[PDB]
């Protein structure tokens, strides 16, 4: 959809 | 998203769009019914089933020659054929003493191969005229994936093995790296820097983790990063396999398949995710661009995820193409 | 030698940002019997057992 921040480790 | 006529009857496992230095846009495709597929797309996404050959084994990757000439195959049938698409005749070029898993043509400024990874340990290389190979080289496991992009080449193999190869003059090996993710391997892709150099790949397991490793970043331990993907999610998080990974051809951004049936958009330099599509009815599992990126083609297939209580051979398997590179196009 | 064993989702833990939370995986080779094959590797093994 939107831009959302990616899940990093 | 619009479907791709007279698709394969078994579930597909490779992808490939056409060189540049052909005129319009065509696609091949592998399947597990022994079978290699042609369309060509029109500029309206009418697609025009052009040509076919077969393999007495299921085909699990495809590629085109450089001048746009040949379509090289890799099947479990432990050899690989040459296709001259003009006279639409395949002949055999490479043998192997196990299933071939990838398929890739090198471009070098002082040589030209086809490069073959076998489960049988090895990685041979092809002059596409003589029967023996004019290199080989030996790998610690199976092959599961690799790539090529000249002077860079990365393969991973079984028990997470990973290497990167250097190409001039002759290819040997440059570095053996160690995972950054800690499950099974199953697809890679090499990314290029500003100067359109070969600068590092993008690695993804079936855990719904792809991790970034760049070859010699400044600062490797903030450089180089992973992330979670392809998990539909108090409750427990179903974490699915990624089966495959690709970079836009123009923005540098990549997209991922998994197992989830939806495919992602991502942006790795600003760390973001673009795009998530919906959950089609099955597993998605393979993808690919054209020549200049604004075509996106993905196949919906059964990827054995499940094993075979969940194979339903009535299901219809689908090629989709998507005509949006400004969903990839970052901010 | 093939998916002769029935699938079962391994379970696991992990952390989401930031809360604790539980995971099953959906992937045939996340079990230790497959562990050492790959997904191509099982599905071949099964059409030439003719069990598809």
């Amino acid at each position: 959809d939107e831009e959302q921040p990616m899940e990093i480790d | 998203d619009i479907e791709v006529t007279s698709s394969p009857d078994d579930s597909i496992g490779c992808l490939s769009f056409s060189p540049p230095t052909l005129p319009g846009n065509f696609l091949i495709a592998g399947s597990w019914a022994n079978d290699v597929r042609c369309w060509e797309v029109q500029d309206s996404g009418q697609t025009i089933p052009k040509a076919q050959q077969m393999h007495t084994g299921p085909v699990l990757d495809v590629c085109w020659s450089d001048d746009g000439s040949k379509v090289f195959t890799a099947s479990c049938d432990k050899t690989a054929k040459m296709w001259d698409l003009s006279s639409n005749q395949a002949i055999q070029i490479a043998q192997h003493d196990a299933p071939v898993k990838t398929i890739h043509w090198i471009k070098a400024p002082n040589y030209s191969c086809v490069m073959t990874g076998s489960w049988d340990k090895t990685l041979k290389f092809w002059d596409t005229r003589s029967s023996n190979p004019m290199m080989v080289l030996q790998l610690p496991e199976r092959c599961y994936c690799a790539d090529v992009i000249y002077p860079m080449a990365v393969v991973a193999t079984a028990e997470r093995g990973l290497i990167v190869y250097q190409l001039e003059n002759q290819p040997s090996e440059f570095r053996r790296i160690e995972s950054p993710l800690k499950h099974q391997h199953r697809c890679v892709a090499i990314f290029k820097d500003k100067q359109n150099k070969p600068t590092g790949f993008a690695l993804g397991s079936i855990e719904g983790r792809v991790a970034i490793h760049y070859i010699n970043p400044p600062n490797p331990a903030k450089d180089n990063f992973t992330f979670k993907c392809h998990r539909s999610n108090s409750a427990p998080q179903d974490i699915y396999a990624v089966n495959g990974i690709a970079f836009h051809p123009v923005h540098g951004t990549l997209a991922t398949v998994g197992s989830d049936g939806r495919f992602s958009f991502w942006d790795k330099d600003a760390r973001t995710k673009l795009k998530t599509s919906e959950q089609l009815d099955q597993p998605i599992s393979a993808c690919c661009f054209n020549h200049n990126g604004n075509i996106f083609a993905y196949a919906s297939s059964y990827d054995w995820s499940k094993g075979h209580e969940f194979y339903n051979p009535q299901k219809k398997n689908y090629i989709f193409l998507r005509n949006a590179a400004e969903e990839l196009k970052p901010r | 030698t093939g998916t002769t064993i029935k699938f079962n989702p391994p379970t696991g833990t992990d952390t989401m940002v930031s809360t604790n939370i539980s995971t099953k995986h959906q992937c045939i080779t996340a079990m230790k019997e497959y562990e050492s094959k790959s997904l191509e590797e099982l599905r071949l093994e099964d059409y030439q057992a003719n069990r598809k």
